[PDB]
């Protein structure tokens, strides 16, 4: 992908996305 | 504009599946089946 | 090409002629190169299998392409001629159990 690569601003509507419960746990570490 | 006739006369059908952002593309597969 | 599915959701559409029986299918506009060719008097159902990842996981959409018909006039004997695309109550999803 990295190979291939007023304005207006479209974000990915990331809230959809979800973790693995693992990567829960890393989240909560982080964040503390 | 698509042309009416052509409309009359087709046989093909369509559909179309939207997968939302976030959802795992890869696990995810469309198609048909009997 | 990747990264196409994040600003907006992945579009994959499904194409079936059923004079001749081919099975094409268009995704974010591009045809791609899976094709599939049935025998006549064959029953398909639409059908979509996917492993949740997060809390929406697909649509199904019964909208039209240019020049083609949507799939409730092939479903549906009254609405043979009706270019305009409908979901009728007894159209409905079902899963394998």
């Amino acid at each position: 992908m990295a190979l291939y690569n007023g304005y207006s601003p479209r974000a990915i509507d990331m809230s959809n996305v979800t973790l693995s419960r693992d990567l829960h746990a890393m989240a909560e570490m982080m964040a503390e | 504009r698509d042309d009416y006739d052509f409309l009359m006369q087709t046989s093909t059908y369509y559909y179309s599946v939207r997968i939302f952002p976030g959802q795992e593309p890869a696990n995810v597969w469309v198609g048909w089946i009997t | 090409p990747g990264q196409g599915r994040n600003n907006n959701g992945l579009e994959i559409g499904c194409v079936v002629d059923a004079a001749s029986g081919l099975l094409t299918f268009i995704a974010n506009g591009k045809e791609l190169s899976t094709y599939y060719q049935v025998e006549p008097s064959t029953k398909l159902f639409p059908a979509v299998f996917a492993q949740a990842t997060s809390p929406n996981v697909f649509q199904f959409e019964l909208g039209r392409i240019k020049n083609v018909m949507p799939l409730s006039a092939g479903l549906f004997k009254s609405e043979h001629k009706n270019p305009v695309p409908q979901c009728p109550p007894r159209l409905h999803v079902q899963f394998l159990s």
